[PDB]
């Protein structure tokens, strides 16, 4: 899809989950936006 | 129940006289239709009238 899906320096119409608490089971569609935490620090939807 | 998001509808209807809590007999369930959603049931609620 290079000849298409490729604009400019990037298309953000196609993005993905980087980093999920878990594996998730085959066939499902996570949609949560929620921010990972791999500490015990409360993230409060920011980055840190 | 589900099956990796295939919901399986099985329906039975049977005529009886009962008065309160449960007859005892036996009954077989026959597959009525199929939705294959796919989508995560955690819940359910009970419509009437
Ligand atoms: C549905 O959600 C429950 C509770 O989060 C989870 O335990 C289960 O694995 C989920 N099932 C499917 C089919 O996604």
């Amino acid at each position: 899809s290079n000849n298409l899906d490729s604009k400019v320096g990037g298309n953000y119409n196609y993005l993905y989950r980087l980093f999920r608490k878990s594996n998730l089971k085959p066939f499902e569609r996570d949609i949560s936006t929620e921010i990972y935490q791999a500490g015990s620090t409360p993230c409060n939807g920011v980055e840190g | 129940k589900n099956i990796d998001g295939y919901f399986k509808i099985y329906s039975k209807h049977t005529p009886i006289n009962l008065v309160r809590d449960l007859p005892q007999g036996f009954s077989a369930l026959e597959p009525l239709v199929d939705l294959p959603i796919g989508i995560n049931i955690t819940r359910f609620q009970t419509l009437l009238a």
